[PDB]
């Protein structure tokens, strides 16, 4: 799994693969690591299927409960807050997750959590988690600029997958995009990886190696 | 089932009385009397054999027991709350000092502990309290010879002498006449058996009357040798003839 | 593991702690603050075990800051330090002990002196000089031995902390990404924005 | 007298009664009535729902408790709501367990006995409501009386329910007839809308009024309300 | 173990131990709250039934339960401290999972739950007391000043006070105060509040605690002369017509 | 059921009262009175003692004045074995302070504290509240010389002067009559056996009915010092003060 | 003294009734279901002219297609909204749909019954029953828009239109003439805005009295004082018109 | 003075505990149940009171077997009676468990006995409204027993409760006067109807429904079965017969 999420001019993009393995079986291509917490919240998901999944969508309730009881949408902080003090609860216990709260609130503006099952929690601008991040990273660190057009920016999340995907082989099959603005996140579509790739491809003229 | 009684039984009248505490008081009043006498080197604490028939052997009822072999007691009022409080106080001087400090509690801790027993009868949920007043006497090296009261509120206090029960009234006033800081044990012993004398309407010698003292160690009743430091109990129980002997001297 | 240095000078303590967070091949931040405010003039630094270690110093802090209003006074430096010995004490023979080691820096108001102790995950404590965590005490003891002095002024200390940390990035096998440096005195604590090259 | 006995329900009276038991009964009468008969081939509730204003629903009378079973209610909802519920889980215990369906006399036991318990201890009250329990097991069809006292009848038919003394002297008298209306539910069904007509007295029984269930050789126990009870009214 | 339903329905369908225990806020001492444009300011009185005691140790009747929000409070004392550290401990656990104070409506909205529980809850009497709590949500300059009782029920007040003779002390903010302008000002908040107070006090320099509050964690109180100043203008009001 | 002989010690009277805790006041009313008054240079402690005979033993006896902490007493007034068992609370209470932070209790948690517990028995659990009022004299270096005094209610107070136990409007009186921001240790030990001895229902005010104690700083030393009144201490500071 | 669970002789349960007398000393409530959604309306009944009318929360949302008025001794409700936003979100969470108003409702009601000192059936750890009524109001697929009335009875009934608390009897004779099966949602908005004024003490205002209702289009809203207001005005315009 | 018959557990000044009493009264409300005694086992009985023509005949149980070699039939709160044999049940099973050997009915007995004294012990629970005739075969013998609400209990020749438990116990005696030899099982069987059918004259205006149930070594080895078809009609002819 590959995931990606950074903070920039236009607010904040998301990437994420759609991959999932047990051992070298591909078990699907399919697969949506990136959850609607709500309008305004999205989650990205890596390590075990269920642990994300499960307590993922557990966040959302628990944001939901929020905002009946206090009348006022969940802070990026907060939410992110829950998830991490409840996969401290079980640390030890085998939980496996390695996730990304990201959401944008009038009183944080864009912002960024990382949260994994080792109980750690970080604020950051720019993340990548998963069997695959270091192959995102490479692409990402490489062309990011805080005034990266909000046209740029989605290209560059959905560049960094795409490069994870072809070096990573428990990374694939399509790349999944978000844009976060204040009125919400936006879906960029999903794109298969087996096309996409050759597109980049020829239109980039990256991938030089690979024989086309 | 289940003791659904969890509140007090025990609580104050608008007067700031507390019912089950005078009315234990009551109790101890109506009971036989019993007294106690310190002297330089040692306390006695004596009582009357009662015998509720002539059928019973009264030897198999003791009024006066060891708690620990340097601290005795006594009562007046109710025996059987008595025969658990001495059950209960033998094995707290065992769990709350014996088996943390190797070494028996001092006189005034052990009635500490006792008057505690009685002070939650008074405030637990579902009992009354225990209707009865004891007499505990004792010795422990920093404190030398003590004699303590203890009533049904959990409340004691040190004395010199006194006397419970009955006729308290009549005997504490004797023994005021009587007592002295200079009393040596066999003179308490002499005043004890002329006080009791008072109290008791029939038959009046060593097996109508239990008396005990805290005084030297009984190297005699310890049960074996070979340990200097262990010197013996303080406390003996005197014996029927014992005490005969002390009342020709009467 | 992290860099977790303290040093007390003169008038105040001085706690220098590594910026980075890295999770097996990835450098994930190089600007993470490893330590807490516990009270206005008490700071607290920390390293060690992934969870266990922001979690272990947001509960003191949370006790220190309730301890605060219900007496509407400052326990002294002492006194939080011995709080939080006896807390990791308890946790070293509990189900899941609490894998963190810390540093305790303030300035005691009542007795007008800069205090520093160190205490590991097992309720160790110490008061000292100069104190560090995991390798990092392995180059900085020897360095402070030779140049450390009682009285130093805040500004000698800063010195000393920029040579252990040159000590540091010349001969530590990882890369700690720089420092965070604090100083805890009789005005409380303040941060010194400018170690990157000072 | 009285007074001095019916505090609670751990409680005899000289007489050897027990007054919380019997004010619970009491709350029965002043239900709403409901019918129960059974052939040899069907058994069928028939309940009349009382509603409170006429911008008001008739409250539910009759539940399901298993594919076999049911029961119909007068008297305090909610406790019937908690039988029921104690019946369905007896009845799914014998199922997932013994792959046995639950018999209806066994049901009745159980509920017998969960009943009793309610009036032999101090705190509890016993509960405010009648049961009639209909279903068809291995030994045909059967018919259940439950009372609050944990007395539990097994009869052909029956009627609780305020006024309910009417249906009941009524299908005292069909006996006979009704007994042997097997292979035909439309008749059986029939038969119990004039034994509980035999209770009414202020209204007429109409369409969001009445209220039916059946259970039989080949017929899960099912409910009907409204216009599927049309037919019948 | 012992859980007799203590508060329970009467004929009438009242719970006569919540009733009773506003009874006990009834005699109590009073307490009052003005909310300013840019402030609140809590007053309370101080009995007199024995005096000689020491003010720098005695409990004040204004509490902080964080930085920012202070709870007041007419009825048993012994009661209000239970009330108070259960704020306390709430308010810090707000912080270290929102990571955030809690808002002057949330701080309430929990101590009336504590209070509403004891209404209902075997083997336990509701508190006698009453509160009023006010300060500034977190980042928020807008003052905030609620009320709670026994029962549990509580709401938000531009002015309000409880305890004895709160009867007479609402009188006059109900005809003393305008929703319209509020006091501007900390001074005529804080003026407001002492004359107020002085229609129950009866001359009272060392009977009267005030406090003010104002956005930002800004919290303090005056001292006797501070406030002797305030009391000495109003009487020259009086005098003066 | 059970029900029937719950006296249901922790409700309210119609007036908003609590009936045990009145009841148990009025019972702490009929205890020996105890008072206390704090000086520039310390606190002291007088209690009189509620009966005697000529046959107690004043020597081994104490049953007003407990040492809770080396800079911490307290004079009881009420049920001797209440008191008990809240002082031994308290005194483990003292303990885990010092245990956990290496520091003395400052003398209001430990005040506050043990009210707490009072509170308690006012607002759960159906047992009757502790027929007990405390006076405190501690010493801390927060708030230095302090005295507190607490009842069966669970409310507590700071005074200068103050007392508690039987005659306490007239001792007050007393108090806030001769009292004096600037006195003196001996000249509060003065003011307190005056007190007591015109709020006395006994004939004369003697030793052998008292029990005093002084929480001094001496001065050739820096520290704080708790001193609890031997009989013939007693017995000197009655002649001294005019009373013999 | 007497179980808190006890009998009365004409078997109905002190507790209970004696509970339903606190409610009728409530506030008025008023819901009204129409083929457009259900409306909510309730009387703010503020006690002081100090008090800050809007702080008045007495109309809250369960979920986005429940909404929920109350009526009696509004602090025991607390709880009740509580368990049932909890019961809502979580049948969500487990099923992943909305939970139906039927089966919120059946859900609060349990809680109901819950009170004594030992009430052999369970843990019934509750010492007395709840003081207030509510009105659940709300839509799902299977049964459109609902209006449900639940007591402390643990019994809970279906009402097209329904009042509760002090205004009641008034109200409900009121509703009874006024409501038929083709009211529009501006006409039940009207029409509890009408009756309302009839009950309260007070001379309806747009700070006394506060409107909301649920609509499978927008689901629950509270209406603003200004939304409200203008209805108001609206009201008295077409009752002077004859 | 009163009231010493509201609680369970509370003796009278006479020494009794009125609850129990009354308790029996609900017994003696009940209907007439019996057990007779034979030379090899044990036979039991009851009165079925038919409420009306409703009732589905031969339906509605009321003797009921512990284990497989007891029987049990009891006059009053039938529930109680249900709730009593459940518990039996329980304490077989146990004693079975343990000591592999099912159930003596002595051993039974006192396990019934125990366990409903222990309902006289506490005012939280209320005594069994019923009294129990029970038996069976064992290792030595058969026996049979009678279990009143005080949980007093005797091994019996024959016994009866409930509404004319004076007739059934008049006819009992007149038997074991009239067979010193013992009775047998057959002979018992019919004995028992005709008993019913005399102690019915009690309630004369209701219709009944008889019901018979027996254990013995020879005629059902041991085990308790219930008498029905043949052998049910050949004893409540024997008594349609002696009635008259």
């Amino acid at each position: 799994t590959t995931t990606l999420a950074f903070r920039f001019q236009g607010g904040i993009i998301v990437a994420v693969d759609s991959r999932a393995t047990a051992g070298n079986w591909v078990a699907s291509q399919t697969v949506k690591k990136v959850i609607e917490i709500n309008p305004f919240l999205l989650g990205t998901m890596a390590g075990g299927a269920a642990d994300c999944q499960f307590w993922e969508t557990w966040l959302g309730s628990q944001c939901r409960l929020h905002e009946l009881r206090e009348k006022e949408r969940i802070s990026v902080a907060a939410a992110s807050k829950i998830l991490s003090n409840l996969v401290y609860q079980y640390k030890g216990a085998g939980l496996s997750m390695g996730t990304m709260i990201c959401g944008y609130t009038r009183k944080e503006g864009p912002t960024i959590y990382y949260v994994d099952s080792d109980g750690t929690r970080l604020k950051g601008d720019i993340f990548c988690v998963g069997s695959g991040q270091t192959f995102a990273y490479g692409v990402l660190d490489s062309n990011y600029k805080w005034d990266l057009s909000v046209e740029d920016a989605l290209y560059l999340g959905k560049r960094s997958i795409l490069a994870a995907a072809h070096r990573d082989a428990y990374s694939g099959g399509s790349v999944n995009l978000y844009h976060v603005t204040e009125d919400g996140w936006i879906y960029h579509g999903n794109h298969d990886v087996g096309e996409l790739f050759w597109k980049v491809k020829e239109e980039e003229g990256s991938f030089n190696n690979v024989i086309g | 089932m289940t003791d659904r009684y969890s509140f007090s039984l025990t609580t104050f009248s608008p007067s700031g009385k507390l019912g089950q505490i005078d009315y234990a008081l009551t109790a101890v009043k109506q009971g036989v009397t019993s007294l106690g006498i310190k002297a330089t080197n040692g306390v006695v604490i004596a009582t009357e054999k009662k015998s509720s028939s002539p059928l019973a052997m009264s030897e198999t009822l003791s009024k006066v027991s060891l708690l620990t072999p340097d601290i005795g007691a006594v009562y007046s009022g109710m025996g059987p709350d008595y025969r658990v409080l001495v059950d209960k106080s033998r094995k707290v001087a065992h769990t709350s000092y014996k088996r943390i400090y190797g070494e028996y509690p001092p006189t005034k801790l052990l009635v500490s502990e006792v008057a505690k027993i009685m002070q939650e009868a008074t405030q637990s949920g579902g009992v009354r309290p225990f209707g009865v007043s004891l007499l505990i006497a004792g010795h422990d090296e920093f404190n030398g010879f003590s004699l303590y009261q203890v009533d049904p509120s959990g409340s004691y206090f040190p004395w010199k002498a006194t006397a419970i029960g009955k006729g308290s009234v009549a005997a504490k006033t004797f023994l005021e006449k009587r007592w002295n800081d200079e009393l040596e044990l066999e003179d308490a012993i002499h005043i004890a058996l002329l006080t009791l004398k008072e109290s008791v309407e029939g038959e009046f010698n060593g097996d109508t009357i239990e008396l005990a003292i805290i005084g030297d160690e009984n190297p005699d009743l310890l049960g074996y040798t070979g340990i200097p430091t262990d010197k013996g109990p303080r406390f003996r129980k005197l014996t029927s003839q014992e005490i005969n002997d002390r009342l020709e001297a009467l | 593991m992290d860099i977790i240095l303290g040093i007390r000078v003169q008038d105040s303590v001085i706690l220098a702690s590594s910026k980075a967070v890295t999770r097996g091949i990835s450098v994930l931040k190089d600007s993470d603050d490893k330590t807490r405010q516990l009270s206005p003039h008490t700071l607290m630094s920390f390293a060690g075990e992934a969870g266990d270690t922001v979690q272990f110093a947001e509960y003191i802090q949370a006790n220190i800051q309730l301890y605060s209003i219900r007496e509407d006074y400052e326990l002294s430096p002492q006194a939080v330090s011995s709080f939080v010995r006896q807390e990791l004490a308890k946790s070293i023979r509990s189900r899941r002990p609490y894998q963190v080691n810390v540093l305790i820096g303030g300035y005691d108001k009542k007795k007008n002196k800069p205090e520093l102790y160190q205490i590991d995950y097992l309720g160790t404590k110490v008061e000292l000089p100069y104190g560090a965590h995991g390798y990092s005490g392995f180059y900085t003891f020897s360095l402070l031995d030779h140049h450390y002095r009682p009285d130093m002024t805040t500004e000698e200390g800063l010195d000393l902390l920029k040579l252990c940390v040159q000590e540091l990035e010349k001969r530590m096998p990882m890369d700690f990404k720089g420092v965070i440096v604090k100083i805890v005195d009789k005005d409380g604590i303040r941060q010194v924005d400018d170690f990157q090259a000072q | 007298f009285r007074n001095n006995y019916d505090g609670d329900t751990v409680t005899f009276s000289p007489t050897g009664r027990l007054f919380q038991v019997e004010y619970a009964l009491e709350a029965i009468k002043q239900g709403s009535v409901t019918v129960g008969l059974r052939s040899n081939t069907h058994a069928v509730l028939v309940a009349l729902k009382r509603n409170a204003d006429e911008l008001s629903s008739y409250q539910k009378k009759i539940i399901k408790c298993d594919e076999h079973m049911g029961l119909s209610l007068a008297g305090l909802a909610p406790d019937a709501r908690v039988l029921s519920n104690y019946l369905r889980q007896q009845c799914n215990y014998s199922s997932l367990v013994f792959n046995r369906k639950l018999a209806v006399e066994r049901a009745g036991h159980l509920l017998c006995d969960k009943a009793q318990k309610n009036t032999q201890s101090y705190g509890g009250r016993p509960y405010g409501v009648g049961l009639l329990i209909i279903g068809y097991d291995k030994s045909g069809a059967h018919l259940l009386e439950f009372q609050p006292s944990g007395n539990v009848t097994e009869l052909y038919g029956t009627a609780i329910g305020a006024r309910s003394q009417g249906a009941k002297t009524y299908l005292e008298r069909t006996l006979d007839t009704f007994i042997k209306i097997d292979g035909n539910p439309d008749e059986l069904i029939k038969a119990g809308v004039e034994a509980i007509s035999q209770s009414l007295r202020d209204e007429s029984l109409t369409v969001d009024n009445l209220s039916i269930a059946i259970v039989g050789k080949d017929t899960p126990f099912t409910i009907y309300d409204g216009e599927a009870v049309a037919k019948y009214i | 173990g012992y859980d007799r339903a203590l508060s329970i329905f009467s004929p009438d369908g009242h719970i006569f131990q919540v009733e009773y225990a506003l009874e006990a806020v009834k005699r109590g001492t009073c307490a009052v709250g003005v909310k300013g444009k840019n402030c609140v300011v809590l007053g309370c009185e101080r009995r007199s039934t024995l005096k000689l005691q020491d003010t720098r140790i005695t409990p004040s009747k204004v509490s902080k339960i964080d930085s920012h929000v202070v709870l007041s409070f007419s009825g048993l004392n012994a009661d209000s401290r239970i009330l108070i550290e259960k704020a306390r401990v709430e308010a810090q656990s707000h912080r270290l999972t929102l990571e955030d104070p809690v808002t002057v409506e949330y701080l309430t909205r929990y101590v009336a739950g504590v209070q509403q529980r004891y209404t209902q809850s075997g083997g336990v009497r509701p508190f006698g007391v009453s509160t009023l709590i006010a300060g500034f949500d977190p980042r928020d300059d807008e003052p905030k000043l609620y009320q709670t009782e026994p029962s549990g029920i509580y709401s938000s007040w531009s002015a309000q006070t409880i305890g004895r003779n709160s009867k007479t002390v609402r009188e006059f903010l109900e005809k003393n105060y305008d929703r319209k302008e509020p006091p501007a000002t900390v001074e005529e908040c804080v003026k407001l509040t002492v004359r107020s107070l002085l229609e129950v006090v009866q001359t009272g320099a060392k009977n009267i605690e005030i406090t003010v509050v104002k956005p930002d964690s800004d919290i303090v109180a005056l001292s006797s002369e501070e406030i002797n100043q305030y009391v000495t203008q109003i009487e020259q009001e009086k005098q003066e017509q | 059921g059970s029900r029937r002989y719950d006296s249901r010690t922790t409700i309210f009277s119609p007036e908003g009262r609590l009936y045990q805790v009145e009841y148990a006041l009025e019972s702490i009313s009929h205890a020996g009175t105890a008072i206390g008054i704090m000086a520039s240079d310390g606190i002291v402690l007088a209690a009189e003692r509620k009966v005697t005979s000529t046959l107690l033993e004043q020597d081994t006896s104490t049953e007003k004045l407990y040492k809770l902490n080396d800079k911490i007493a307290v004079a009881v007034a009420g049920l001797t074995a209440d008191a008990e068992i809240l002082i031994n609370t308290a005194r483990i209470h003292a303990q885990n302070y010092l245990k956990t932070y290496n520091e003395d209790i400052p003398v209001e948690i430990l005040v506050r504290r043990l009210s707490d517990i009072k509170q308690g028995y006012t607002q759960h659990g159906g047992l009757r509240p502790f027929g007990v009022s405390f006076i405190y004299a501690g010493y801390d270096d927060r708030y230095g010389y302090q005295l507190y005094t607490s009842n069966p209610s669970g409310n507590y107070t700071g005074w200068k002067a103050i007392s508690v136990g039987a005659n306490t409007s007239a001792a007050q009186t007393l108090l806030q009559m001769d009292y004096k921001d600037d006195m003196k240790v001996d000249d509060a030990i003065e003011l307190a056996l005056k007190t007591l001895s015109k709020t006395t229902d006994s004939s004369a005010l003697t030793y052998d009915r008292l029990e005093f104690a002084t929480i001094r700083k001496g001065a050739n030393d820096g520290e704080v010092y708790q001193k609890i009144f031997k009989p013939q201490e007693i017995k000197d500071i009655l002649v001294k003060t005019g009373i013999t | 003294d007497r179980g808190v669970s006890t009998f009365s002789p004409e078997g109905r349960l002190f507790q209970v009734e004696y509970s339903l007398e606190a409610i009728k000393l409530g506030s008025t409530a008023i819901g009204i279901a129409t083929k457009e959604g259900v409306v909510l309306g309730v009387e703010k009944r503020a006690t002081s002219p100090l008090l800050e009318s809007d702080s008045i929360e007495k109309i809250v949302e369960i979920d986005r297609h429940i909404g929920c008025a109350m009526s009696g001794l509004t602090a025991d409700a607390r709880s009740m909204i509580e368990h049932a936003r909890t019961a809502a979100v979580t049948h969500n969470l487990y099923y992943d749909e909305d939970i139906n108003v039927e089966s919120l409702t059946q859900s609060v009601c349990d809680l109901a019954l819950r009170f004594g000192e030992g009430a052999s059936g369970e843990e019934r750890l509750m010492s007395r029953p709840f003081g207030v009524a509510l009105l659940i109001a709300g839509h799902d697929a299977d049964d459109g828009y609902q209006l449900f009335h639940a007591e402390p009875s643990g019994t809970f009934y279906r009402y097209n239109a329904k009042a509760i608390g002090s205004g009641s009897e008034g109200a409900q004779a009121e509703l009874l003439n006024e409501w038929h099966s083709s009211l529009t949602l501006k006409e039940a908005e009207l029409l509890v805005l009408k009756i309302l004024k009839q009950v309260m003490e007070e001379k309806l205002d747009e700070n006394n009295a506060q409107l909301s209702c649920i609509t499978k289009q927008d689901g629950f809203k509270i209406y603003d004082n200004e939304k409200t207001a203008e209805l108001i005005k609206e009201l008295k315009e077409k009752e002077a018109a004859e | 003075g009163t009231g010493y018959d509201l609680s369970n557990s509370v003796f009278s000044p006479d020494g009794r505990n009125f609850q129990v009493e009354y308790a029996v009264k609900a017994v003696e409300n009940g209907t007439t149940s019996i057990g007779i005694k034979c030379n090899d086992g044990v036979v039991f009985a009851v009165e079925k009171l038919i409420t009306s023509k409703l009732l589905v005949p031969q339906k509605n149980v009321k003797i009921q077997v512990v284990d497989r070699h007891i029987g049990c039939v009891y006059s009053g709160l039938i529930p109680d009676g249900r709730h009593l044999v459940n518990r039996g049940r329980e304490e077989a099973a146990s004693f079975k468990k343990l000591y592999k050997t099912p159930i003596p009915i002595p051993a039974f007995a006192d396990r019934l006995g125990q366990y409903v004294q222990a309902h006289t012990l506490y005012n939280s629970v209320r005594p069994f409204g019923v009294s129990t005739i029970f038996g069976g075969v064992d290792k030595n013998g058969a026996h049979l027993y009678m279990l009143e609400p005080s949980g007093s209990y005797w091994g019996y020749k024959g016994a009866a409760t409930g509404k004319g438990r004076q007739s059934a116990k008049a006819e009992l005696e007149k038997l074991v006067d009239h067979h010193p030899e013992g009775l047998s099982a057959r002979e018992a069987v019919k004995q028992a109807a005709k008993i019913i059918y005399l102690a019915h004259e009690d309630n004369k205006e209701k219709d009944f429904e008889l019901e018979i149930s027996w254990c013995s070594l020879s005629e059902t080895n041991g085990l308790h079965k219930f008498v029905k078809g043949d052998l049910l009609q050949e004893a409540i002819d024997f008594a349609q017969k002696e009635i008259n």
